[PDB]
């Protein structure tokens, strides 16, 4: 009662774990660099272990290590499409998209924030070159979908903000 | 999903959400919605998460294509009887029977729930029917591992040539026995789920009680006050042969010693020696109810107090006393009593508990009781205890394991655990007392406290000039010039600081705000590495080049920091691999964030409310910055 797509992985699910239906990080992290490292339509060598690592975390609320499938599932439909704003900017199809594409990439993207913020996740997840691998392009978006995820979370009623105490702080930003 | 998800539930939960005035709507489905949607609309209720197909009977026994499930014909209460109802009033006593699918533990579930309004109705919503604003709908409260869940379930109950194959009263006529069954099947995930089942469980998921239970063969001597307590605090009790009927047990007076029987199925009970008792039956089975249960203006209630834990493989599963090395890494409670049980024999000074610890559900729990670790706890006599830690002992693999006592006023350490370390599992303690006790959870308070090393004037002139021709150009180095250069002071222990790191690093101690690290800024950073490397040397007993998740509670402590268990688990899950391993660079990648993390919380905090508030905006620069 699902994409072709999900109930296929699905095995490589049921294979990897069982009826736990869950999956490591590094596990994770194989299936991924298959699906889109085979493909020469899109350059990259794979994802990052950390990379993979915090995909896990931001989706993980037992604090266990693990990705639920059904989580999987959020996961890959986002990447998916982050997919396709990834080539959609890296016309030199150099591996990297050029510092100068990223903001509309990322405004591409769903997330809308200002100079100001891009002057520094770019400065934060680029290379020297202040270009952005495909890895780190992902990873970005992992992170700040789940930081934005978070703040709905924690504003269920509307006021534009949220307040933690410590404990809440520290779960929410090590997690991450 | 992710933290942010547990964190508004449990803030949820702390508003009382979950309790029996609130409970969860499960999967997110409300009653009155659903029913008026219906009642707009002129249609029947057809409940899109769990349908009248085989995915609601079974995988495997009651699976698909499996020829138990051939040819069942789902249809409502209006379609097999002229006059249906949902429930008569008056009950003394009842004919529920099982279909020829369908387990029989619901028998004496259901039959303890017709002989208590109060408690029946705590599960079932009594405004419910096919006379009134019928639409094929209804509703159920269950409790699950100490929170109350909310379930919905559409009338179309299962059967074969027209008679139903599960619960359902031999009358014919009454339908909220049959419907009930529906609801607990659908929160255990289909029908074939409950085969297995046991009373006390679906007993307890049908209560919010507590089970505790006695094979008869090997009776503790001082029972038949246990029943004659029980029997005044309010407890359903449910006794049988072991092969099967189930009967109950209401009353228990000396005069010689006897205790009364009753079953359900007749209309009444009857008196039997205490001592023949014990030898017609093979089972007792006692639930003792929440204080807010029964409203009875004084009936002497239990004193409740309940916690919710967890263990988690590399940091807190420990447990069992057998396993020295972690058992203190275990959650720890502390139960503190005051009023000893009131005097009449006895012996003394008794404060009467009871200790309940249940395994929530787990991602492979198919069905009732199965996939269920081992588990148990040990009480101790008077921060988070080291290892140099009055019971303990039966680690049954159970979902309960329970354990009543008699000790002493004052202040106890409950260790809840697994008997082996390493598995994963969460749980709940639930304590049940005579008299008001209390309840504290003892662990570490969180701390930062990391020595202010500086810079002062000196600074090696070694230093000085290693960093100029360093820097280069600019005098500052970047993450990336840092980054190899790192990796030269390494390989010649580790292969380099991953560059996500160096990165997080540059971060904490840039304040410059250029992404760039001044010559004195260097000298913290490099200060501050040496110092992880020394700390991480020691824990480094073995000399593996390596260290174990087990052991950053205390690797984190001699860096200045102390955490609570839930932080501990969050560490040892985000920063170490399969295997409990955390490499060096992982290492000081946890701490670095870890202080920055602090930081801006304390600055953000000045005067230390305990809390800070955040703006979208503000919130995703801190957040990822």
């Amino acid at each position: 009662n699902e994409s072709e797509e999900e109930r296929q992985f699905r095995k490589l699910f049921v294979q990897l774990a069982g009826d736990d239906m869950e999956v490591s990080a590094t596990e994770l992290m194989n299936i991924l660099n298959k699906v889109v490292t085979r493909h020469p339509d899109l350059k990259t060598d794979g994802f990052g272990i950390d990379t993979c690592r915090s995909m896990v975390a931001v989706m993980d609320s037992d604090t266990t290590g693990k990705l639920g499938f059904e989580e999987f599932k959020y996961l890959w439909n986002n990447i998916k499409k982050w997919q396709g704003i990834y080539k959609r900017f890296d016309t030199d199809r150099s591996g990297t998209i050029g510092s100068n594409e990223l903001p509309g990439a990322f405004e591409a993207a769903g997330f809308h924030l200002n100079q100001h913020i891009y002057s520094m996740i770019i400065r934060r997840y680029s290379d020297e070159t202040g270009n952005m691998d495909f890895d780190n392009f992902i990873s970005c978006l992992v992170r700040l979908d789940a930081m934005f995820r978070a703040f709905r979370s924690l504003d269920k009623n509307g006021t534009g903000q949220i307040q933690v105490n410590i404990q809440e702080w520290l779960q929410l930003t090590m997690y991450s | 999903a992710g933290i942010a998800m547990k964190l508004a539930t449990d803030r949820e939960a702390a508003e009382g959400l979950g309790s029996h005035e609130r409970a969860i709507k499960y999967l997110n489905q409300d009653y009155e919605t659903l029913r008026n949607e219906c009642l707009e609309a002129g249609a029947l209720f057809q409940d899109p998460s769990f349908p009248a197909l085989p995915s609601s009977l079974g995988f495997k026994e009651l699976g698909p294509y499996s020829s138990k499930t051939r040819g069942i014909e789902w249809k409502r209460p209006t379609e097999i009887c002229a006059d249906p109802q949902f429930i008569i009033g008056g009950a003394t006593r009842t004919d529920i029977c099982q279909g020829a699918l369908g387990d029989s533990w619901l028998l004496a579930a259901i039959a303890s729930l017709t002989l208590n309004e109060e408690i029946l109705a705590r599960v079932v919503p009594l405004d419910q029917s096919f006379q009134e604003n019928y639409a094929g709908i209804f509703h159920f409260q269950f409790w699950q591992y100490g929170e109350w869940v909310e379930v919905v379930v559409d009338d179309r109950l299962p059967t074969k040539d027209g008679e139903l194959l599960f619960v359902h009263s031999a009358e014919g006529s009454e339908f909220w026995s049959a419907l009930l069954e529906k609801a607990y099947a659908k929160i255990n995930g289909c029908y074939e789920a409950l085969s297995g089942g046991a009373t006390t469980e679906g007993f307890e998921d049908f209560t919010g009680g507590i089970a505790e239970w006695y094979e008869l063969r090997k009776p503790p001597p001082n029972l038949f006050k246990i029943i004659q307590k029980a029997l005044e605090k309010g407890s359903l009790l449910g006794c049988s042969i072991d092969i099967g009927h189930a009967y109950s047990v209401t009353g228990a007076e000396e005069v010689q010693k006897l205790i009364r029987i009753r079953n359900p199925w007749g209309q009444g009970e009857f008196w039997m020696s205490f001592s023949d008792f014990l030898r017609h039956y093979s089972r007792l089975e006692i639930c003792n109810l929440t204080p807010d249960t029964l409203t009875c203006d004084s009936y002497k209630k239990w004193k409740l107090t309940k916690m919710d834990g967890n263990w988690r493989r590399g940091s807190t599963a420990g447990g069992c006393r057998n396993y020295p090395n972690t058992f203190w890494m275990n959650p720890q409670y502390l139960i503190k009593l005051e009023e000893e049980d009131e005097d009449d024999e006895d012996g003394e000074r008794g404060c009467t508990f009871l200790v309940g610890l249940i395994q929530k559900h787990r991602r492979r729990q198919r069905k009732m009781g199965e996939d269920m670790h081992t588990i148990g706890f040990g009480i101790y006599e008077v921060s988070k205890n080291f290892f140099l830690t009055e019971r303990s002992d039966t680690f049954i693999n159970l979902r309960e394991v329970l354990n009543r006592f008699k000790l002493p006023p004052g202040e106890y350490v409950l260790v809840p655990s697994t008997f082996e370390p390493h598995k994963n599992g969460d749980f709940c303690i639930r304590v049940f007392s005579e008299k008001k006790a209390d309840y504290q959870t003892v662990d570490d308070e969180i701390e930062a406290n990391i020595e202010e090393i500086a810079n002062e004037e000196d600074i090696g002139d070694g230093f000085r000039r290693l960093f100029a021709q360093l820097a280069g150009e600019d005098a500052e180095i970047s993450a990336f010039e840092l980054q190899t250069i790192l990796r030269r002071v390494l390989a010649k222990k580790s292969d380099g600081f991953s560059i996500e790191t160096c990165k997080i690093m540059v971060d904490m101690l840039d304040e410059d705000g250029s992404g760039k690290l001044g010559l004195k800024e260097f000298y913290i950073l490099w200060t501050k590495i040496q110092k992880y490397q020394k700390i991480y040397r020691e824990i480094d007993v073995d000399r593996s080049g390596t260290m174990n998740s087990y052991e950053m509670r205390k690797a984190l402590e001699e860096a200045g920091f102390k955490l609570p268990c839930q932080l501990h688990q969050v560490i040892v899950a985000r920063f170490a691999d399969d295997e409990l391993i955390i490499d060096f660079d992982n290492f000081v990648r946890c701490l670095v964030r870890l202080e920055i993390l602090f930081k801006i919380f304390k600055q953000l905090d000045p005067e230390n409310t305990g809390t800070i508030q955040l703006d979208l905006i503000s919130w995703l620069s801190f957040s990822v910055l």
